[PDB]
């Protein structure tokens, strides 16, 4: 019912984090998998009815989908000149603010 | 087939076919609880007046001695005894035993042992039925609260007379004297406990209303939906997705719980932590670590005092402090 | 899914967002500091400064007794 | 590290991923020990730097310095601090050793061997191997016994420990004749916990403390030797759950009991916790108040013995429920108190009327007044006095801090023991992850009535 | 107080005991940087 | 959709991050104004001229002791508009006279009305039943009876709760000292309802979380669920058997379970509201006449009820002088009730 | 695919109406801490 590829989780660099966000783990479906305490697995995986319902709750309602992120915003259009102007403005504003705070107080 | 007497007894005690589970913790639980119940009923109905303050001023608490249900109580042990063990066989006679406040100590000890065994038996049946053993951990919060009000506070105050009476008006008196002496309302742990109970009521109503609002139609209008649910059925009887959609449009999408397991864990965790913290606050205040004292904190330029709601609360505390025991004090400081 | 707005994770990790908001938040903080320090807070909402709690006329707490002359009574009580 | 993909444990339960990793677990434990030593050293340095000599120890919010004072370090007759250099030495040594411990922990956690069962067979273990676990338990029992004997040697040969009951005022004595009588040692252990008895909290001389420490050191060494050479019997294999979480739950329960005992000892004891460095106890302040009011009213020409209160019981002196002469008022509940400044005025049948009528000393009066004014009452923001007082005094007793903190810790570790014992018992059986839909145990039982 | 030879280093001592709490916060920060895998 | 109503309804009932709806026009402005009024009153506005205290951060109060104070008792039950015959359009003197309390209360009541309307509207848009909207009636009744009906039956707004922490604590202590509120059966039902609701929440959470099903291989059981699944995630049969053998009785109906969960706190709060409505006219269950007569005739009869009566008397006598400045009570130190040596 | 989102929405106003006065009041309260009686 749920297509994992259409959930917008394909733009994640870390493979382990990507598998975590879809509620999937290739290691756990193996019949010889043993968790830290030492209990064998029954082959269910993360979710027993993963095939019946498509995916898990993690793969149903994700809260971090880089695919839906805006194409812009990963690069600043104003470039280096904008950053230089911002640096000048923030230095000037910090100086003005500290001067106003000192002047209006009782020294 | 069991043959030995002990093997048969163990099989019967640890049986899951009994109407009420006995277990090995129930072996301790049943007699102590029955003893405390019997003594409580008999003392609540027909017990003589008890000298609670040790100043030869008996206080009546029995129905047969002119009391109703709201007024009746079981008066704590005498102040003269203190923290000393006062079993029934340490008295010259039952008349002397009833005059000093023995039944309170008896009931308190048996009740403490019984509630500890009750929590143990909860774990035991969880293990025998194949469940996960944390309903007993949930019960630890009321167990700790009862222990704090019945054991730890007398332990830190040096007498069982400062313990909570086994009555209604006695409970109110305990609360008022506790406020007058420790300023419990200003304690952050009491604030956390109040938040715990208020949030528990909020979330109980919220969950009940959300589940009742998403019932799938399986009946007609001349019968209740409870008849629409069938015991032991396999399919879910309400729409979790519909309830989540309603709540996420009520506040916003990422505030509701899409996971039923996570939602029920949150429901379990909130009040339990709240009650844990309020019991810890009572136990801490037993050793005289009171709440915030913002008295005469706001001071103007010339040094005079500007009052505050904290100062009004202090005036009320002073009012209920000079009267909590009229004749039991000979010296100006209540150091106990 | 999504209701048709930019994700909060996308916005909060933007150079444009942190360039715009490296000015607005400190500007508001400084504006509040100047509002308090310049004495505007006392004058706008009528709160007493530490030296104005008691005047030379009355050395007790104020008390308002008239409902319809309340404006004039509170004007008289606040006199410095 | 690891991740939920290959472990099944989330980040909030990430320390459970190193249950079967011996090297990383050892690194974590060593790092934690380094943290403990670091806190000890840093707190000692913080307290030594903020100490003024014009005020007593309990008036400045110190909790680690009174521990060194009771060992006879930098203190003099009467309980007055003379030298403050040994405290600095102890703090510096702890802080420096914490660096070595932390480096060892970091090494063993980051780049050390991950599982030391193939390269270091002596240090390797399996949680289900009973013999190895018992051997480790025996080794650590021997270490603890050596520590107890190290404490014993201090009170005998290396200058002794502070004794608050010493003749001519409290002073650093040397314990030459410890009490090693089996009847005395067993009397404290199997005593009732109620009033008057007090269990082990009622130890009232340093000879008993040193004798009990001799006993505990010998017992720990013998038990360690016994466990190194043996393995659990059938009746022990039949009763316990054998896994790391089970062992953790056992330890949690033991240390919860220890925390409750420490809280009670801090609140009630006066021998191992002298009032000169910790301030008066609960009962001590009330007894001091009654004593000083009796002294003042006697100085004004009054008959304290025959004075009658509003209730007709006695304003200053009355009789305990067993007959002993005790102080009157609401302090009649604290008649079990026994302190160095009050014992000299007490006879075989209680307080001696002639002694407190003609032989009361100014030092006793000063101690009573000081312990009356510094009562262990306060608020959360450190305001001394009852809850209906004003903001004048910045004081909370060191007994209150220790008692409250350690009761909270003991309760939380009891809850932790419950959690871990339940989880271990369930996981060993094999249903800690839920019920099996295919084979549900309840569906196979006959229905109830 | 500290000995006269250790007087200049008093400000260092006054901030030491918060380091364990900083260690707990640092563990949380490391988990966040690892992205809670 | 061509009409004005149709296009306005299309825009208002849109799918959005924050749902506005037709009830938003009443909810959002009033709620925003109430929140802003409370924050402004706690941060800048004082309480010197109406109560004789300091109730702001500007004057040196923390989060606990800061509040928005009620008007003076001379103002009676005046609604105290900014343009009314008392403030007469002066904002500073309106703030000084205590008009921010009535502002906050009057906007908060309409915000509550708007919130219930929003619940109704959202429930109808999603095509479910309005039981969540029905459940809000208990908080609304509590607010109405405590903040409006009780002051409306008293001397004025001066005896209403003030929007603060320590102010609410003073209100509670006043209710104990003067009304004997702890001895009211309606308050007893309210306490029972609140505590039972907390009990139900904790017990249901624990029982569901400890009767789960094995739907995965990991120890973290939160990841073995899917909201669109059909089968239930926990064993109702196992839960019922456990609670039948432990307690004696247990639930066998999920719908009845959850309706009981809804029913308990609502009934408790409604009963407490009825009690406060009764108390608004000083109709207090204060004393037992038989006990008073017996204690008067026999100087040896004493119960905990008489001790509570004495405590209430002390509270009244020692709080009256400062809590009610309008009465101008001057009490010599020898008329205040007092115990021995305390 | 390319995703384009509006800058100013109802959510923008809802966020800012609670964010701007919060920062202003926090600055005022911080200034309040250094006033001497
Ligand atoms: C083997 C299993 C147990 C067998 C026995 C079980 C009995 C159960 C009976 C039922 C009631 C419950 C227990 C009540 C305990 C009351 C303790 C008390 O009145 O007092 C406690 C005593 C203190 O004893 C005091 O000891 C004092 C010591 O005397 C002397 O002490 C000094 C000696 O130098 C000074 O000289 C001093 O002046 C002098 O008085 C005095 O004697 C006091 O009168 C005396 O009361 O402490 C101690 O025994 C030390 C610590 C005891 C354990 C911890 C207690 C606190 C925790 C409670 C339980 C856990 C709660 C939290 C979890 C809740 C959920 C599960
Ligand atoms: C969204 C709805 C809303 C609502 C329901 C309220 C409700 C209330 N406000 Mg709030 N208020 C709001 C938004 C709202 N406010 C806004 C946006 C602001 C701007 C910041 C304020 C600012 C404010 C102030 C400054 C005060 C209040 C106060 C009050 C009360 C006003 C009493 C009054 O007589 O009203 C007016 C009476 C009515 C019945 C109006 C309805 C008349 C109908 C529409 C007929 C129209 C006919 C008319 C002859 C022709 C006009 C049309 C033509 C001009 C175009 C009332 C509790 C007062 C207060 O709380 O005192 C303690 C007060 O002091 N409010
Ligand atoms: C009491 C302290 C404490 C300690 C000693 C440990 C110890 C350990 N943790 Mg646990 N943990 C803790 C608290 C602690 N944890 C808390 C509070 C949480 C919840 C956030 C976790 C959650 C957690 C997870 C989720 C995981 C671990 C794992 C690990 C182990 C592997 C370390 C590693 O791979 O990453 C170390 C990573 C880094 C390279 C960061 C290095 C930073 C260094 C160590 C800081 C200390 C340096 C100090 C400033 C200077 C010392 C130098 C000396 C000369 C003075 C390690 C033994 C991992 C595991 O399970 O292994 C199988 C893992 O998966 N832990
Ligand atoms: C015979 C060899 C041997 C020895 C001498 C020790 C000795 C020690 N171990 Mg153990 N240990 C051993 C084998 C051994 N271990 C093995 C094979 C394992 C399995 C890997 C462990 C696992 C282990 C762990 C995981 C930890 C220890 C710790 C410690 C120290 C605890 C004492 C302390 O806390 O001081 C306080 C108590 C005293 C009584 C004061 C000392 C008095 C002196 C000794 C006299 C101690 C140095 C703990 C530690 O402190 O690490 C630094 C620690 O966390 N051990
Ligand atoms: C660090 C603490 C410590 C721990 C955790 C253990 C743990 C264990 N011990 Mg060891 N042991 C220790 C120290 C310790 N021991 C010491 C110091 C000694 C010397 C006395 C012994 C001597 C010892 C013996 C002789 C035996 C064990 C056995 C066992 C196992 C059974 C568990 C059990 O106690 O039953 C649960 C406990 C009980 C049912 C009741 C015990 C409580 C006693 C009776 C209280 C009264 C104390 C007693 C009379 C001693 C006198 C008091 C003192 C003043 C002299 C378990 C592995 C058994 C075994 O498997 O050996 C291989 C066994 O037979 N231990
Ligand atoms: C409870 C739910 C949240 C309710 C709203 C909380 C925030 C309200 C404003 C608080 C504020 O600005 O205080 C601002 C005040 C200002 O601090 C005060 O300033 C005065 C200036 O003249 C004086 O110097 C006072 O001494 C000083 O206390 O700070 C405090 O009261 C300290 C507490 C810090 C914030 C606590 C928030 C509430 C408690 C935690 C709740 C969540 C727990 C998880
Ligand atoms: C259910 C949902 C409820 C939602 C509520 C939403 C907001 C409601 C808006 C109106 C609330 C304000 C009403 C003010 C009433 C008022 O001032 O009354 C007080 C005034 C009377 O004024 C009083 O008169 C006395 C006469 O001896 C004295 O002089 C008093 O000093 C004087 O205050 O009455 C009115 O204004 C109208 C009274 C008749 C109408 C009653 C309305 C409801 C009363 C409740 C029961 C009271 C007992
Ligand atoms: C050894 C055992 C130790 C613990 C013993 C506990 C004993 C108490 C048990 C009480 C059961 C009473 C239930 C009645 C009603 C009844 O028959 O319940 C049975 C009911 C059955 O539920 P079903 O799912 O079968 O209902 C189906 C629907 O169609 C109903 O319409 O279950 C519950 O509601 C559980 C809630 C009980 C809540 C009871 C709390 C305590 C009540 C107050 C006690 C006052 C004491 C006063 C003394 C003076
Ligand atoms: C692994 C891990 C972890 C942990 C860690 C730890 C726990 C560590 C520790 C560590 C440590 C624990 C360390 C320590 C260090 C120390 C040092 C480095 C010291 C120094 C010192 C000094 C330098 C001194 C000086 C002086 C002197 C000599 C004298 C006086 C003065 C003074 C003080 C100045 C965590 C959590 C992160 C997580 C991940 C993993
Ligand atoms: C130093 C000192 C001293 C001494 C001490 C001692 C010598 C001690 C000992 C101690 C001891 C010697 C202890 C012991 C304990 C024990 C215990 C605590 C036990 C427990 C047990 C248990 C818990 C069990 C359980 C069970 C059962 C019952 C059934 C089956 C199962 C099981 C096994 C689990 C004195 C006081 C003189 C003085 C001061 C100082
Ligand atoms: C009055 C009035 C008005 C209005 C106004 C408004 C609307 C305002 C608003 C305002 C606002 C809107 C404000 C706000 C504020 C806020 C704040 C001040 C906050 C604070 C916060 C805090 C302090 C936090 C804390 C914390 C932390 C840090 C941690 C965790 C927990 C918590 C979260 C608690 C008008 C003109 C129209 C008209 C006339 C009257
Ligand atoms: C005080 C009155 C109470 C009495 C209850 C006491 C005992 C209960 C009766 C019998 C105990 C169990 C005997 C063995 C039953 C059969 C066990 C089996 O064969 O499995
Ligand atoms: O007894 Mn019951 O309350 Ca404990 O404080 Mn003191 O004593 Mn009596 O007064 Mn307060
Ligand atoms: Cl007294
Ligand atoms: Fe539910």
């Amino acid at each position: 019912k749920i297509d994992i590829s259409k959930q917008g989780l394909n733009s994640i660099q870390n493979e382990t984090v990507k598998l975590n966000l879809m509620g999937k783990s290739k290691t756990m479906e193996s019949k010889d998998w043993v968790d830290p305490q030492g209990r064998k697995g029954k082959g269910y995986g993360v979710y027993r009815f993963a095939n019946k319902y498509g995916a898990n709750v993690d793969g149903y309602s994700p809260i971090y989908t880089p695919d839906t992120w805006s194409e812009s915003g990963d690069s600043y259009k104003l470039g280096t000149k904008g950053l230089i102007a911002w640096a000048g403005l923030i230095v000037v504003l910090l100086g003005v603010g500290i001067n106003l705070v000192i002047s209006t107080s009782a020294l | 087939e069991s043959t030995s007497l002990w093997a048969r007894f163990c099989e019967w005690v640890t049986s899951t076919e009994n109407r009420l589970y006995i277990g090995w913790f129930g072996v301790l639980m049943i007699p102590t609880l029955l003893t405390a119940t019997s003594v409580f009923i008999i003392a609540f109905i027909a017990a003589p007046p008890v000298d609670i303050d040790g100043i030869r001023e008996p206080v009546s608490g029995s129905l047969l001695y002119g009391n109703n249900i709201i007024t009746g109580a079981i008066i704590p042990t005498s102040n003269a005894i203190g923290l000393h063990f006062y079993p029934i066989w340490e008295a010259a006679s039952l008349d002397e035993w009833l005059y000093n406040g023995g039944p309170y100590q008896l009931i308190v000890c048996h009740f403490f042992l019984g509630v500890c065994s009750y929590m143990g038996r909860e774990w035991e049946l969880s293990f025998r039925l194949g469940m996960r053993p944390w309903i007993a951990v949930a019960y630890s919060a009321p167990v700790a609260a009862a222990t704090a009000v019945f054991i730890i506070y007398p332990l830190g105050q040096g007498s069982f007379s400062d313990g909570m009476p086994l009555g209604i008006s006695g409970t109110f008196n305990f609360m008022i004297v506790f406020q007058a002496e420790h300023n419990i309302l200003m304690h952050p742990f009491h604030m956390l406990g109040v938040a715990g109970v208020f949030g528990g009521s909020l979330f109980s109503a919220m969950h009940g209303s959300l589940v009742t609002s998403s019932l799938i139609r399986e009946t007609t209008e001349n019968e209740s939906a409870n008849e629409g649910y069938k015991f032991g059925q396999e399919e879910e009887t309400y729409n979790i997705v519909a309830a989540h959609g309603y709540f996420g449009r009520l506040i916003f999408q990422y505030a509701s719980f899409n996971n039923s397991r996570s939602l029920h864990f949150f429901l379990a965790a909130w009040p339990v932590v709240g009650i844990w913290f309020t019991a810890l606050g009572i136990s801490t205040m037993a050793f005289n670590l009171n709440g915030f004292n913002f008295n005469q904190s706001v001071v103007d330029s010339q040094g005079r005092v500007i009052n505050t709601w904290a100062d009004i609360i202090n005036r009320a505390n002073l009012g209920m402090e000079v009267m909590h025991e009229r004749n039991a004090h000979n010296f100006p400081l209540d150091l106990a | 899914g999504a209701t048709g707005e930019r994700p909060f994770s996308d916005i909060l990790t933007s150079i444009r967002y942190w360039v715009i908001h490296s000015i607005t938040i400190p500007s508001l903080f400084i504006a509040g500091w100047l509002f308090v320090s310049t004495g505007l807070a006392y004058d706008v909402f009528g709160s007493p400064r530490p030296n104005e709690y008691f005047t030379e006329d009355r050395q007790e707490t104020p008390l308002i007794t008239d409902r319809f002359n309340a404006l004039e009574q509170v004007k008289k009580l606040s006199e410095v | 590290g690891r991740d939920q993909e290959s472990t099944g444990f989330a980040w909030w339960a990430g320390n459970a991923r190193l249950i079967n990793l011996s090297g990383k677990l050892l690194g974590a434990h060593v790092a934690h020990a380094g943290l403990i030593v670091f806190w000890a050293g840093a707190m000692n340095l913080f307290e030594v730097a903020h100490f003024v000599p014009e005020k007593p120890m309990y008036e400045q919010g110190l909790i680690l310095l009174p521990h060194l004072a009771t060992l006879g370090y930098g203190v003099g007759p009467g309980g007055e601090v003379i030298d403050t250099y040994p405290y600095f030495v102890s703090g510096v040594l702890h802080l420096i050793s914490s660096a070595v411990l932390g480096f060892g922990g970091v090494y063993h956690s980051l780049v050390g061997p991950e599982t030391l069962e193939e390269s270091f067979p002596f240090f390797g273990y399996v949680w289900k191997d009973k013999n190895k676990m018992t051997t480790i338990l025996g080794i650590h029992l021997i270490v603890l016994g050596l520590g107890a004997w190290l404490l014993v040697w201090k009170a005998m040969y290396f200058g002794g420990i502070y004794d608050t009951w010493a003749p001519g005022g409290g002073d650093v004595r040397i314990i030459t004749n410890p009490t090693v009588s089996p009847g005395v040692i067993f009397g404290y252990l199997f005593r009732s916990p109620f009033g008057g008895d007090g269990w082990i909290v009622s130890v009232d001389n340093m000879e008993d403390v040193i004798g009990g420490h001799i006993w505990i050191g010998t017992l720990c060494i013998f038990g360690g030797i016994w466990h190194i050479l043996t393995k659990p019997w059938a009746w022990a294999r039949r009763a316990f759950v054998w896994s790391g979480e089970a062992y953790l739950s056992y330890s949690l329960g033991a240390i919860s009991i220890m925390g409750f005992t420490a809280c009670c000892m801090a609140w009630f004891n006066t021998t191992a916790y002298p009032s000169e460095f910790y301030g008066p106890t609960g009962p001590e302040a009330s007894q001091s108040q009654t004593f000083t009011f009796l002294v003042r009213d006697q100085r004004l020409g009054a008959n304290v013995a025959s004075a009658q209160g509003p209730t007709g019981l006695g304003k200053y002196l009355m009789r305990s429920p067993t007959g002993e002469i005790i102080f009157g008022g609401e302090t009649m509940r604290f008649w079990d108190f026994r302190g160095p400044w009050l014992e000299p005025l007490r006879g075989p049948n209680g307080l001696d009327l002639n002694k407190l009528k003609n032989d009361i000393q100014p030092w006793q009066e000063r101690r009573a007044a000081e312990y009356m004014t510094h009562a262990p009452l306060g608020s959360l923001n450190s305001v001394g006095g009852v809850a209906t007082e004003i903001n004048a005094v910045n004081y909370v007793s060191p007994r209150s801090w220790l008692a409250t903190s350690h009761f909270c810790l003991g309760f939380f570790f009891f809850v932790g023991h419950l959690w871990h014992a339940g989880r271990a018992r369930a996981a060993a059986a094999g249903f800690e992850k839920g019920i099996d839909r295919d084979n549900e145990p309840v569906l196979s039982m006959r229905p109830l009535d | 107080k500290l000995p006269e030879a250790y007087a200049p280093f008093d400000p260092i001592v006054d901030v030491l005991p918060v380091i364990p709490v900083l260690f707990l916060l640092l563990a949380l920060v490391w988990q966040a940087s690892v992205s809670f895998r | 959709k061509r009409g004005w109503f149709d296009v306005v309804d299309d825009w208002l009932r849109r799918d959005r991050f924050v749902f506005v709806g037709w009830s938003g026009l009443l909810l959002f402005p009033t709620a925003y104004l109430a929140l802003g009024g409370w924050f402004t009153g706690t941060t800048f506005v004082t309480s010197w001229y109406t109560h004789g205290l300091a109730s702001s951060y500007l004057e040196g109060c923390n989060f606990l002791t800061a509040a928005v104070s009620t008007p003076a008792n001379s103002m009676g039950h005046s609604l105290l508009f900014l343009w009314g015959p008392e403030a007469q359009g002066d904002f500073t003197r309106w703030c000084q006279l205590g008009g921010l309390w009535t502002f906050v209360a009057l906007h908060g009541s309409f915000s509550l009305i708007g919130f219930m309307l929003r619940q109704f509207e959202i429930a109808r848009s999603v095509k479910i039943r309005p039981y969540n909207a029905i459940a809000f009636s208990a908080p609304i009744s509590v607010f109405v009876s405590v903040f409006l009906i009780y002051p409306l039956g008293q001397s004025g707004w001066f005896f209403a709760p003030s929007f603060g922490v320590a102010a609410i604590f003073r209100f509670i202590l006043f209710f104990q000292g003067f009304h004997n509120w702890t001895l009211n059966p309606f308050h007893m039902m309210g306490v029972a309802g609140v505590l039972g609701a907390a009990l139900l929440c904790a017990i249901h959470g624990a029982t569901v979380e400890n009767t789960l099903f094995e739907d995965g291989d990991g120890a973290n059981t939160f990841r073995a669920f899917n909201p669109t699944q059909a089968e239930e995630t926990y064993s109702m049969v196992t839960a019922n058997r456990f609670w039948s053998q432990i307690f004696g009785v247990a639930f066998s109906n999920k719908r009845w379970l959850h309706f009981f969960m809804l029913f308990v706190p609502v009934t408790g709060l409604w009963m407490s509201a009825i009690g406060v409505v009764g108390l608004a006219l000083n109709l207090r269950a204060y004393d037992f006449v038989s006990q008073e007569i017996r204690a008067a005739e026999d100087p040896e009869f004493e119960t905990f009820y008489t001790k509570n009566i004495l405590l209430n008397e002390g509270i009244r006598a020692w709080m009256a002088a400062q809590d009610q400045p309008h009465e101008k009570l001057v009490f010599p130190e020898e008329v205040l009730p007092r115990g021995n040596a305390l | 695919k390319s995703y384009t989102y509006p800058i100013f929405t109802v959510r923008w106003l809802a966020v800012h109406a609670l964010a701007v006065p919060t920062v202003f009041f926090l600055g005022a309260i911080t200034a309040m801490q250094f006033i001497q009686r």
